[PDB]
């Protein structure tokens, strides 16, 4: 009977429940108390990005950490050198309504999608002297909020139909198809091995999903409202989630568990985004009142604040050799900081 | 040819709108570069208004010993004509830039959505660059000629003599007619426009709509209340001289009156901060938060 | 990508000439274009270069009157005009295709060249000391008056191959990339003076006459060419 | 993680109290609401501020049911008085996020609602 | 100071800002509008009548271009979302106007317009967004309120102490009682509006039906009143 | 819908999980180990940071 399945639905979670309380033997807080605070961090404003018309939603970190792309609501992305802010790639998009940005790890391609519930890939690198689409990908029903490539042929969308996809972008048709969130799936984090990945959605949960077998493996939560970013740390034995409670929480898949929750009494904006540094001591969250915070992710104290815009923070990436941090907003300028 | 003691009124007025216009100046000057990052080109006028009456107030000093010392200064006869040049000529620039910003609210309150290209930043260089260098050549026939003279009476005078020569009369009748009634009609025209363009708007609650009344009836007042006195003694002295030169007797019962109005000018330099850069509650919380940096 | 050139011939002195560069393939007017002569059995010489916009443009020190190079985007053409032609402007110009920007591949297309006939400084200074040399290595090597190391990091040596019959291809650009299509087999390395290219396995595809180029600063000196036979 | 589970037939006119227990979040922190669902889709019921000083009421409601918070206690709870013939299943319903006026409470499954009590009306 | 490809590459993001001065002017110079609505909300007639007097399978977007008066405009709706709609509703932070429309002759489904309005006009990220809202549909409530079948006080029952504004104005000659519930349900709106407004943003209200040609300068001229009082706003003039 | 519901709460149910003073000393372990490579916290000298 439905009575029957609801009553060993709560059976089975109340036995997670417990296996998870049993095997808190000790707070993060209560380990990580021996260790030295990160100390006050000063960054600058190194480089200031112009030329957005409107407000930005995303941006990605070249492997090589000196090109950047950045996608804006004008029906923009743009390529910069970061290092002299010269604007490599001007790309006009077919709908202006993106809200996502990836950058391909090879650097032939970047991928961009929004409401249009298209994943648009583009090929960088062609032989006319022109960045022209390469494939867009169909058959999402909701807004696409997060692309990530795992190589120049597979791509992993999340989507706000409670669903992720991992595709062939050779041939358009999707390969896996992840379901089991609730709510709109807002951000996506590969791993660096990249056969996991996890995503959270807007109903407060966070799942690490199977890449080659397309089933969900763990989820988790913690959460008091919907999930907007998500980040593995280094390790890929962990993963940091900002969410519109205002607080970000740090969950570990082996544990399965959360272990801190980054948040303050004084703020109480939704967190945006959400990126680590290399060693993962630092913890960068772009919150809703116009500032980028930095957590000592080990302790959960704040370390630093990065502010400098004029509007909300919503895009927040790290470069891979972990020398600058960038910061795109809603008032149309990024920010290079060191 | 006489003359008389001018050594209470613009030995004080001119202090005071020393000590007021420097550090309000300087904070509109800060107000409108912050209106110009943001892409705001109506900073732009404002940023220049600024300067027009910074570059300006540092000329009084050169002055006011001028009228503290009775009616002569010997500083320099090569330097009574490229300082106090600018003293009468930066009431002609301000002036100007305060018709740009009343064009400049026409057009983005009463045409908004036309005339794009005209509220642009670049635009808005083009025409203020325009603006000082028509005003800086219409105005250059004074740095020509000889200024410091010298009569009988023991002071020698600026940028002024009495009686004045033939091609005073015709700068000072142009300077009425081309600098102070021109942009003072654009003015009052731009504003009367903006308020006909208010009185229809659904979105403004009949007190805004009054505070804005009462905020452009005093924009296009305080200009009058400070400048018309010296443009009327101005045109009555050009028009005595054209009339009967020789016979110079209308001078010296309106010597006084000449230069207490010509220090009364001098208070647009303290008006036009306040009532452009300080009076709204947006530019004062950039300035307030300038105060405490 | 292709660029056909035509408008050369038979040449009175002192007569003038204008030369065609029709681009067809690509996106004209984002390249930055050059002209590269090369006289009847002598290596290769820069002529001139117009910038994408058409803002710069340079010109080599024995041509700086005479010509002129201008460019027609909309109609995608690229034209040399030429005045005063002399006895040493005998020679076979080719249209040359540059991109710049971070990572790009400048002169990575050559066009077939068009052959003119006339009938009868501080500058850097590249030169190629060797002159002649299958499944064996070969080790062209080059060298240069002042060094190619920038401070950004790059230095500006490119390597081209000219095969018997036809037009140079791009092979390696900055003294270590090799360009698109290019196989494993070349490979480039230097120091700021000397530098060498390396054939670690021959072909009989392989043969022809190698040419450098520095970029480091206009004009654009080539170097005598190396022949492998 | 997020539990609403509600608890609380009657012939006409009679009452009955529904109450909610809330658990996971901070309670008092949210604009809470009532939806039910009659045999017809989902209509909004009442709603209550984050300290329960502002109420708002469907017409059909007013007067009828009275929407009450005990944010100490965690329970959103309403006294339904004289039910007419209202007969469908009640959710208590979560405004997404907090400190904000604005709610966006669903048929497409959102996620911070209850599994719902069916309050039966009939003679 | 710098190599000859830098210089090159400079030269190329110059074109480049040159090109994205060319979009700004074009981007500055067009207005984008939301369109928002229900199922049985006469939205879709109203930009199918939009798109053509003036100017894909699982398409999340769609897009309109009309312009009046030699004034572009974008209108979007939505096409395959979900029904939630808190995440995807943050995109139109500055858009010029949301255009709501409201089915006015249903009396059900309407509390439920009400609450989706008060959720647009409260949102954190769409303050400063004034809304047009069509009250459409509007034979359809004549014909219902003269047919008498179902009543609109029990559905609201302040309607039974409800009398027609003195600022009202019944245009073609109206029984008293179509105008009477048409206002009421207006005044509704309207409450909602002025509840929390704060002078930052106001609702332009307009009786429709689908039908109406002259929807676009109605949209034209609210959009006008819109820019004008952020041009005050912005030029200092309040 | 519920079994599969059920199901899928079954084989997240059976995993091995490890106590949580393991995982915080491997966050901790990472974070001390590649510490001298963050430049964000120990900032490099103003001459080899590439944003001088």
């Amino acid at each position: 009977e439905l009575d029957q399945l609801r009553q060993e639905a709560e059976q089975l979670k109340n036995q997670i429940r417990d296996a998870r309380k049993a095997c808190a033997d000790a707070t993060l807080s209560q380990i990580t108390n021996n260790i030295d605070p990160v100390g006050r961090i000063q960054m600058r404003t190194r480089r200031t990005l112009r030329g957005h018309l409107a407000k930005i939603y995303a941006m990605h970190w070249g492997t090589d950490s000196r090109l950047l792309v950045s996608a804006s609501q004008d029906g923009k992305l743009i390529i910069w050198d970061s290092y002299t802010t010269n604007k490599v790639h001007a790309i006009p998009l077919r709908s202006s309504w993106v809200m996502t940005c990836a950058y391909a790890p090879s650097g032939n391609y970047v991928a961009c999608g929004g409401l249009d519930n298209i994943c648009s890939i583009y090929n960088l690198k062609t032989r006319e002297g022109n960045v022209r689409v390469s494939r867009e990908l169909a058959g999402h029903t909701g807004y696409l909020s997060c692309c990530r490539f795992l190589d120049d042929n597979q791509i992993v969308t999340s989507s706000g139909d409670t669903t992720c996809a991992l595709w062939d972008i050779e041939t358009g048709q999707q390969t896996t198809t992840f379901t089991g969130h609730t709510g709109d799936v807002m951000s996506l984090s590969l791993a660096p091995d990249t056969r996991l990945f996890v995503s959270g959605a807007c109903d407060a949960s966070a799942k690490l999903w199977d890449v080659r077998e397309g089933m969900c493996r763990q989820t988790f939560t913690g959460h008091e409202s919907d999930i907007n970013a998500i980040c593995f740390f280094p390790n890929g034995n962990a993963f940091a989630t900002g969410s519109d409670d205002a607080t970000c929480r740090l969950f570990d898949l082996r544990a399965d568990q959360e272990l801190m929750t980054y948040s303050h009494d004084n703020i109480i904006c939704g967190i945006t985004s959400v990126s680590f540094s290399k060693s993962g001591r630092l913890l960068l969250a772009g919150y809703d009142d116009f500032n980028c915070n930095v957590w000592d992710a080990l302790k959960a104290d704040r370390a630093g604040v990065l502010a400098g815009h004029d509007n909300r923070v919503s895009c927040l990436g790290v470069t891979d050799d972990g020398m600058a941090v960038a910061t795109g907003s809603w008032d149309s300028f990024l920010k290079i900081w060191n | 040819v006489d003359s008389r003691v001018d050594h209470l009124f613009p030995p004080s007025l001119y202090i005071f709108v020393i000590g007021v216009g420097l550090p309000t100046n300087c904070l509109a000057l800060w107000a409108a570069y912050r209106q110009v990052r943001q892409h705001n080109e109506l900073g732009v006028y404002l940023m220049n208004l600024s300067i027009a009456d910074l570059l300006y107030i540092c000329t009084l000093p050169l002055w006011v010993d001028y009228f503290l010392h009775h009616d002569n200064w010997i500083h320099g006869p090569g330097s009574c004509k490229l300082f106090g040049f600018i003293f009468y000529s930066n009431i002609y620039i301000s002036i100007a830039f305060l018709c740009c910003i009343s064009v400049d609210r026409y057009l983005a309150v009463a045409h908004p959505l036309r005339f794009a290209r005209l509220r642009r930043v670049k635009t808005a260089v083009a025409v203020s660059s325009v603006v000082w260098a028509t005003e800086l050549g219409a105005n250059s026939a004074p740095l020509f000629h000889d200024e410091l003279f010298r009569d009988r009476y023991n002071h020698t005078f600026c940028f002024e003599k009495f009686p004045m020569e033939r091609w005073v009369a015709w700068m000072n009748l142009y300077r009425v007619f081309v600098g102070f009634l021109f942009p003072w009609a654009l003015m009052l025209l731009c504003y009367r426009g903006i308020l006909r363009a208010v009185q229809s708007s659904v979105s403004t609650e009949r007190q805004e709509k009054v505070k804005i009344k009462r905020l452009a009836l005093s924009l296009i007042a305080i200009v009058l209340v400070c400048f018309a006195p010296y443009h009327a003694l101005l045109l009555s002295r050009s028009a005595v001289y054209l009339g009967r030169p020789w016979d110079c007797g209308f001078e010296e019962r309106v010597f006084s009156a000449y230069h207490s109005s010509l220090a009364f000018t001098s208070l647009n330099c303290v008006a036009d901060p306040i009532l452009y850069c300080l009076v709204n509650e947006g530019a004062r919380s950039d300035v307030a938060k300038a105060l405490h940096n | 990508v292709q660029l056909v050139e035509s408008g050369g011939g038979l040449v009175q002195p002192g007569g003038s000439r204008k030369l065609s560069c029709s681009a067809s393939g690509f996106a004209f007017s984002s390249f930055g274009m050059h002209w590269v002569r090369q006289a009847p059995e002598k290596g290769l010489e820069w002529v001139a270069y117009i910038s994408s916009g058409s803002g710069t443009i340079y010109y080599a020190d024995t041509v700086k009157g005479r010509f002129t190079i201008s460019r027609d985007d909309p109609k995608n053409t690229l034209f040399l005009q030429m005045t005063s032609l002399r006895s040493e402007d005998t020679a076979m110009y080719y249209c040359v295709r540059s991109i710049y920007y971070y990572g790009s591949s400048p002169f990575d297309f050559w066009g077939q060249g068009t052959t003119l006939t006339v009938s009868a400084s501080a500058d850097i200074v590249m030169t190629q000391a060797t002159s002649s040399v299958p499944g064996e290595s070969v080790s062209i090597s080059c060298r240069s008056s002042k060094s190619l190391l920038h401070s950004n990091g790059n230095t500006y040596l490119y390597w081209f191959l000219q095969r018997p019959g036809q037009s140079p291809q791009l092979l390696i650009y900055r003294m270590s990339n090799l360009a698109s299509g290019v196989p494993d087999r070349f490979s480039g390395s230097g120091s700021g003076t000397a530098f060498t290219l390396t054939i670690s396995r021959l072909e009989a595809e392989d043969v022809g006459v190698y040419y450098c180029m520095q970029h480091l600063e206009y004009p654009l000196t080539f170097g005598a060419g190396t022949k492998l036979e | 993680q997020v539990q609403l589970q509600e608890s609380g037939l009657v012939q006409p006119g009679g009452s009955l109290r529904l109450s909610c227990a809330a658990s996971g979040f901070t309670f008092s922190n949210y604009k809470m609401n009532w939806v039910r669902q009659a045999p017809k889709g989902l209509e909004w019921v009442s709603d209550i501020s984050q300290s329960g000083a502002s109420i708002s009421y469907t017409g059909s409601v007013k007067g009828r049911f009275t929407i009450s918070r005990d944010n100490a206690k965690n329970t959103l709870y309403l006294q339904m008085n004289s039910l007419k013939p209202d007969t469908a299943v009640y959710y208590c319903a979560r405004c997404p996020a907090p400190f904000t006026r604005d709610c966006f409470d669903t048929s497409t499954t959102y996620a911070y609602r209850g599994q719902g009590t069916q309050v039966t009306v009939s003679s | 100071t710098l190599s000859a490809e830098d210089k090159a590459a400079v030269e190329r993001s110059k074109m480049i800002e040159k090109q994205l001065q060319k979009d700004k002017q074009v981007y500055r110079a067009t207005h984008r509008l939301l369109l928002l609505g229900a199922d049985n909300s006469g939205k879709s007639t109203i930009v199918k009548q939009m798109r053509i007097y003036h100017v894909v399978k699982t398409s999340g977007i769609f897009e309109t271009k009309f312009q009046v008066d030699k004034v572009n405009f974008h209108m979007f709706d939505v096409g395959a979302q979900r029904d939630e709609r808190r995440k995807w509703i943050q995109c139109f932070n500055d858009v010029t106007a949301i255009i709501f429309v409201v089915d006015s002759s249903d009396y059900n489904r309407l509390q439920e317009a009400l609450n989706d309005f008060k959720s647009i006009w409260n949102n954190r990220w769409l303050r400063t967004i004034s809304v047009i809202l069509f009250l459409n549909k509007q034979d359809l409530l004549a014909e219902k309120v003269l047919a008498g079948k179902s009543k609109i006080e029990d559905y609201f029952p302040e309607f039974a102490r409800y009398t027609t504004p003195e600022d009202a104005t019944p245009e073609p000659g109206e029984d008293p009682r179509v105008t009477r519930a048409k206002y009421f349900i207006r005044d509704e709106f309207l409450r909602i509006s002025t509840a929390s407004g704060d002078g930052r943003h106001y609702c332009y209200p307009h009786f429709t039906c689908s039908v109406d040609t002259e929807n676009a300068r109605r949209i034209f001229n609210d959009c006008r009143d819109i820019i004008q009082r952020m041009h005050l706003r912005q030029y200092e003039l309040l | 819908q519920a079994r599969k519901l059920v199901e899928q709460l079954k084989m997240e149910a059976n995993i091995d999980r490890i106590k949580v003073s393991k995982a915080a000393a491997d966050l901790m372990a990472y974070c001390e180990a590649h510490a001298k490579e963050d430049p964000l916290l120990t900032p490099v000298p103003a001459s080899e940071n590439p944003f001088r």
